[PDB]
RNA sequence: AGCAGUAAGUACGCAUUGAUCCCUAGGUCUCCGAAUGGGGAAACCCAGCUGUUACUAGCAGUUAUUCAUGAGUGAAUACAUAGCUCAUGUAAAGGUAACGCAGAGAACUGAAACAUCUAAGUACCUGCAGGAAGAGAAAGUAAAAACGAUUUCGUAAGUAGCGGCGAGCGAACGCGAAGAAGGGCAAACCAAGAAGCUUGCUUCUUGGGGUUGUAGGACUGCAACGUGGACUUAAGCAUUAUAGUCGAAUAACCUGGGAAGGUUAAUCAAAGAGGGUAAUAAUCCCGUAGACAAAAUAGCGCUUAUACCUAGCAGUAUCCUGAGUAGGGCUGGACACGCGAAAUCCAGUUUGAAUCCGGGAGGACCAUCUCCCAACCCUAAAUACUCCUUAGUGACCGAUAGUGAACCAGUACCGUGAGGGAAAGGUGAAAAGAACCCCGAGAGGGGAGUGAAAUAGCACCUGAAACCGUGUGCCUACAAGAAGUUCGAGCCCGUUAAUGGGUGAGAGCGUGCCUUUUGUAGAAUGAACCGGCGAGUUACGUUAUGAUGCGAGGUUAAGUUGA
RNA sequence: UAUGAGUAGCGCAAGAUAAGUGAGAAUCUUAUCCACCGUAAGACUAAGGUUUCCAGGGGAAGGCUCGUCCGCCCUGGGUUAGUCGGGACCUAAGGCGAGGCCGAAAGGCGUAGUCGAUGGACAACUGGUUGAUAUUCCAGUACUAGAUAUGAUCGUGAUGG
C-alpha cells in the first residue's frame, strides 16, 4: 500500500538542514563525525 | 642531461655506437628521439596531413643511458659541467672539453 | 622575448590609479570585444585574454594596492 | 631549455635576453560557515548609516552578542539606584589528532547462580588546558642517628594488607638509576595619605618589612655576593631549517630484439647505499660519500652592561605566622582499607577552638621521645601521546594482502536520517595501437604489414579450475553397479625403455566421505562445484623436562654507554 | 561455473492491410478503416520528479523480444511578469528566544521580540505567437504604486484611541 517516504521540499528539509542539524550541539557534534569521517557531503 | 645538443654516441642497445645530431630532447622524457636512431616507422591512415599515411618515418626515443654526447671531436664520456666560466661550462671527462 | 619587455614595461613607476591606469584600469578595462569577441568567434590570436587580464591584473594589485 | 598541470588536445602563442619551474614574502582574497546589520532550510533575501559617484543605481566600508572599561542618562522617588544610550578593548565566542586534568558516570562480566565485591570509577558524556598536563617544596616518612620537595623506572613483591576473607583486589617503607631549583605574599610592623576625619580616627590606598622550626621576622645590632635564582630585556656573535650547488672512477668481444648477462682487459676510492636503463652496472644516468649555498625565512645557542630582588649575624619589648580553621557529632567517599580497633585525608551538615609556654603527625587512644609548622600562592627538568614536518628502518605485505580505500574511496550503492559500505593494478622496451586490401548494415573478422614475438591487438604479462566443446584408438543399444578392484578374451598404440601403455567385453568379490553415537551405509547431519582466504599464538608469570655455563657460589635488574 | 532449462514467465486491453523507411521491419512512419475509454483511459493543476521537453544524429548497453523508434545515447536549443505564486506586508498552530527562571554541566523553560501559510491583506485581460514560451513575447485597452518635472496652502493627521 502506502510507503513510507512520499516527502515534500520542507519534509526534506527541516530536520537535516544545516541549521537544524548545526543548532542543538549534538547533532552538528555528528556532522562533525561526519566531517572528521568527510564522506560525500555533510548536510544530507 | 644539459640540453642536447650535438651528434650523440649510442652505446648499448639496439643499434651500437650510432651518432645523430639533436636538439630536440625534452628532458621529462627521459629519453631522447634522435634522427636516424630507434627508426620508428608508423602506418598511418590515409587522413588529414598525410592523405596517403601508410609510412612515419618518425623515430623512438631512447634512455638516458643510450645517450652519450660526444665533445666536438666525437669523444664522450661523462659531463664534467659548470666547472670553468661565468655561468656553466660542460665537458666530458678524457675530452676535447668543448661544451 | 616578448612579454618581458610588454610586461615589465609598463607600470611599475608609482602614478596612480584614476592617474596612471586610465589606460588600464578604465581604458582596456573595457574588456569588452575582446572577450565579446571570444564566443563571437572570428578573433584566431587566443592569448590577449589572460595576457591583458592579467596586466590588469598586475595594474590592480600593484598598483591599484599600493596606496 | 624549453613552457603551454592531469593526458591525450587543441590553438594562439610563449621562452637561455632568461622563460616554464622551485623557494620566500606581499597582494587580492566570490558566498556560506564561530558566521555576527536583520531575517532565513548552506551555497539566500531584505536593509540602515558614512563618504563615494550617480542613480528611482552602483562602489567602498560601519551596524550580531556577552564581558570589561569609561562617558552620559536618570523611573517609582529628592539625590541615588535600577534601567537606558554611546564609546573603547577579537577579549571571545568557534574548528580541534592524541595525551592530561576535573566533574558526571554505568552495565555486561566474573564470582560456576547471585544480593557483598569485581568488572572500574572503566564504556560513555560534559567542561577545562598546554606541549605536555597535572606535579611539588615536609603542619613528610621512619624508628634508629633517619633522612630531607617533587616526578619516572627497577626493586621491595602480590611483600604488608583488605576482602560473602569467596572470587579477587591490592601496598607503602627503605634502596638502586635518571632527573636533579625553589621562590614569592598576606600577617606582624614602619612610613605616607584619606578617613569613623565622631577629635587621639583604627578602616581603606601606596611603598618598605619578611615568609619562618628547632622557632623566624618585626625592635636593638648589620652584609651587596647576576639571579630562569638577586632582572629567563635589548645589542652583537655563531649556526640550523628555509631554494639547492658541485661532486670521481671503462673499453672491446659472444649472445640475443636489446648487454649491465657470459668473455677479455683497465680504472677509481669520503662515492661497490639505492633506483632506473628493452637483460642482473661501481666505472651509463640519477645519485651516492664528501665539499660548498640563501638575501627572507623561522629559529636555537654564546658574550655584553642593562631588563631587579634576595643574604649572614647576636639579642628578644611585645605582636605575627594563614578561624568557622583544626576539631567534635552524623551522613558519605577516597586512601590496600568492604565501619572496622580503625588510622590519615577530602566532601555535605552541625557545633566549635587554641594560637609560640603554641599547634600537629607518629594507623583507637593516654604519657615520654622523633619529626614538622598546615589551614595563602606560584615552580622548569626528567613523563604521556601523535593528526602533523621530514630523515628514514624493516627476517612488514604484496592487489581477498597491505588503510574501508595501491584504482578520482569513504567512491558507487543502500537507508529519510543517524549510519553503513563495495568491486577493480599490470599490453608492448617503445603505441611503434594493426596503413592498406577484402568480407561484413555496422561491429567483428580475414589477409597484408607492425613489433623479438599478434595465442601480443587495447578490461593486453602468465594462464589452471569447474563449464562448454571439436576431433580422435577401443567398447557399449538382453543391460537392473558407491560405478570398483582382480583376472582377463579381444582390439589399438608404442614409453622418465620400461616384466610397455591405452582400452576394455566377460567373470569373481566388493554399503561414499564427515561430526555424533552404544551402534549409522543411511530414510541422522552436512557438503552444488572449482580456486583463493580461513583458525592453538605470543605479552608477562609459574611448574616440569632436558641443553649449556659455572658451582655453595650463581646472578646483575632497572639504568648508562654505544650503530 | 553448473543445475533445473530451452521449461516457467514474457508484468490485466485488439488492431488491421497497403505504401514508405531502411540493410534489415510486425513491433519505425504515414494513409485508410476498425476498436477502446470517455465523472475518463480527457484538461489543468498541487506536492513530487529534477531537464526527463524539443530539434538533429546514432543504436555500446537499456527497452522484458525485435527494432531504423524512444523518457536510451551524442550534440544543440528550449522556461521571459509592475499585475501570475512567494518574498521586500501581517499572523495563527508552532519554533527560537536577549532579558529572567531554575538546574552537575550540556541544558530545559520563558517576558519583550523574532520568524514561521495551509490563512488575511492587492493592479491585466483579450487576440496572435513557435520546435518549444506565454496572463510573461507583441496589437488593443488598462489599472496599481512611485518618481522628477507643477497653481497647495497651514495639512498631515500616530505604535495611542
Amino acid at each position: 500500500m502506502k510507503r513510507t517516504y512520499q516527502p515534500h521540499k520542507k519534509s526534506r528539509k527541516t530536520t537535516h538542514g544545516f541549521r537544524s542539524r548545526m543548532a542543538t550541539k549534538n547533532g552538528r557534534r555528528v556532522l562533525a563525525a561526519r566531517r572528521r569521517k568527510g564522506r560525500a557531503s555533510l548536510t544530507v | 642531461f644539459v640540453k642536447t645538443g650535438d651528434t650523440v654516441k649510442v652505446i648499448a642497445g639496439k643499434d651500437r655506437g650510432t651518432t645523430g645530431k639533436v636538439i630536440k630532447a625534452l628532458p621529462k622524457v627521459n629519453k631522447v628521439v634522435v634522427e636516424g636512431v630507434a627508426i620508428m616507422k608508423k602506418h598511418q591512415k590515409p587522413n588529414s596531413e598525410n592523405p596517403s599515411g601508410a609510412i612515419l618515418e618518425i623515430e623512438a626515443p631512447i634512455h638516458v643511458s643510450n645517450v652519450q654526447v660526444l665533445d666536438k671531436n666525437g669523444v664522450a664520456g661523462r659531463v664534467g659541467y659548470k666547472v670553468v666560466d661565468d655561468k656553466k661550462v660542460r665537458f666530458n671527462k678524457k675530452s676535447g672539453e668543448i661544451l | 622575448k616578448l612579454s618581458e619587455t610588454k610586461s615589465l614595461l609598463k607600470d611599475l613607476r608609482a602614478l596612480s590609479v584614476e592617474e596612471l591606469t586610465t589606460r588600464e584600469a578604465e581604458l582596456k578595462k573595457e574588456l569588452f570585444d575582446l572577450r565579446f569577441q571570444a564566443a563571437a568567434g572570428r578573433l584566431e590570436n587566443t592569448a590577449k585574454l589572460d595576457e591583458v587580464k592579467k596586466t590588469i591584473a598586475r595594474v590592480k594589485t600593484v598598483q591599484a594596492e599600493l596606496n
